[PDB]
């Protein structure tokens, strides 16, 4: 039902939903890295500052 | 009632007016009314959700459109601000249907436009959820009301053969307090009234002779009450049943009168304190139900558009106001102007471009 | 998807049925056998010639098998 210049585009929107779904899920990617930032940070130094308390 | 909602694939800015001002090329030569489709920009991920969307959207639209359309006729028994000759719908948004829909708004209020279309399309879906339920439940205990009032009004109903005694017989019709008398009442056709009042004095051994007296009258027949010895009683109605005069299953009960009209004047009044706040309810209902409809029709719009042209999601979405006879015309023109996007992609549904109807 | 043994029975309306459940989102590989092999269904020998599309969308896929499963085509290729 295409001619090429139609494959073209149908083949350059294919590429737009490609580009769009990589640049959501990299954007996703880094919003959770830095919850998880600030989750880590919060476990570790609690958990030591914790064990230098009780030895205090 | 009917409108079309169309979106083009907006190449080019021409097509703003080519969908309203375009005399050249527009509705019926400009004489179908256009007017400007306002949608959200909202974020779209891949195509799969849209996919998703798309087949949500179409089943929660169907959903909506049911209930809309439901809670409308349920109006419409309740016979306030919308008839079926005339008033076929409520307003909406605090205007008429057909202003609603011409100046049509996305209600950011309910659906911010900050979120992705997932969770706008849940957000309206549970809004309509719960006013479907809100306004199910109401209707139902409303409906029931409005069966006990109408079984009361048919059992105070009828004729004096069948009708209730409550509004007709009073104490000074029956002798009271004595051993050995009861008074029956008695109804006799009227052909046969003087008859009755001829025979009754001798129909059973024992009775009170000249004590028949009439209490009600109908067109067909008169009640009458007699007064009588309590054992001649079985004497009394067998006999008057044999001269073709029915005795009714009637004594004196003050009690259930009483309560008989005080339950039809208090529901009475519960049916129209709960109009009252029945046709407030339903309108609100109404409104907040086909402000989400159209929502629920613009998405669809913007998740076909998305899909079959791609991003940037920039369309041309416009809606008309067909004109009396002109549908062929209509699709004559938009096909030749959209048909070279598709050729075979989009009879039933499938036009080249974005189409769905407002069925008011 | 697959360059599969279809008579081009459906494949006219194959094309369209993608072209209706997506904007032809992908491309589809064409190919055409010379002297065909015999279809085990048919029973004997006829033309193939296949045009069969691939689909990154998950929905879109389950939507194209259902399709194919549907439509007169040969679908099971690894």
């Amino acid at each position: 039902a295409l001619s090429d210049a139609d494959v073209q585009k149908q083949i350059k929107h294919m590429m737009a939903f490609i580009e769009q779904e990589a640049n959501e899920k990299a954007e996703e990617i880094d919003a959770k890295a830095e919850e998880e930032f600030n989750i880590e940070k919060g476990r570790l130094v609690q958990t030591q500052r914790l064990k230098i308390m009780e030895y205090y | 009632t009917e409108f079309w909602l169309i979106s083009a694939p907006g190449e080019k800015t021409c097509q703003q007016t080519w969908e309203k001002l375009h005399a050249a090329t527009t509705k019926n030569n400009n004489l179908a009314v256009s007017s400007k489709f306002n949608i959200p920009d909202l974020k779209v991920g891949t195509l799969d959700v849209l996919v998703g969307l798309s087949d949500e959207l179409a089943k929660l639209d169907a959903f909506v459109e049911g209930v809309v359309k439901k809670v409308a006729q349920y109006m419409a028994d309740v016979l306030e601000d919308s008839k079926d000759k005339v008033q076929e719908n409520l307003l909406a948004s605090g205007v008429d249907l057909v202003t609603y829909i011409t100046r049509f708004q996305w209600d950011m209020a309910k659906y911010p436009i900050k979120q992705s279309l997932k969770n706008i399309s849940e957000i309206i879906a549970k809004g309509v959820t719960q006013i479907d339920n809100d306004l199910k439940s109401r209707a139902s205990a409303y409906n029931n009301l409005k069966g006990n009032l109408q079984n009361l009004e048919r059992k105070n109903a009828g004729s004096l053969l069948t009708r209730s005694l409550a509004e007709i017989v009073k104490k000074d019709d029956f002798v009271l307090d004595s051993e050995y008398l009861v008074t029956l009442l008695v109804v006799v056709p009227k052909l046969n009234h003087n008859d009755w009042i001829k025979q009754y004095e001798t129909l059973a051994e024992m009775v009170v002779p000249r004590s028949s007296n009439v209490l009600s009258e109908d067109q067909d027949s008169y009640l009458c009450n007699v007064t009588l010895f309590k054992k001649a009683v079985d004497d009394f109605r067998h006999k008057a049943r044999e001269n073709k005069f029915i005795v009714r299953d009637f004594q004196y009960n003050e009690e259930e009168m009483r309560a008989d009209k005080e339950e039809m004047n208090r529901l009475s009044t519960d049916k129209k304190k709960q109009f009252g706040p029945l046709v407030r309810w339903l309108k609100v209902n109404f409104s907040e139900a086909f402000i989400a409809w159209i929502h629920i029709k613009a998405l669809r719009v913007f998740v076909e558009s998305v899909l079959r042209y791609g991003l940037p999601v920039n369309f041309q979405a416009m809606l008309l106001q067909p004109n009396k006879k002109s549908v062929k015309k209509l699709r004559e023109v938009l096909h030749e102007l959209y048909k070279h996007l598709d050729s075979s992609a989009a009879q039933q549904e499938y036009y080249p471009y974005v189409y769905y109807k407002i069925d008011c | 998807f697959v360059a599969g043994v279809i008579n081009r029975e459906r494949i006219p309306t194959f094309e369209r049925m993608l072209w209706r459940v997506c904007r032809g989102n992908v491309f589809l590989r064409q190919a055409e056998i010379e002297n065909p092999l015999e279809d085990p269904v048919t029973g004997d020998y006829v033309h193939k010639s296949v045009f069969i599309i691939f689909f990154q969308g998950d929905q879109l896929k389950n939507r194209v098998k259902k399709i194919c499963e549907g439509f007169r085509a040969s679908l099971y290729p690894c």
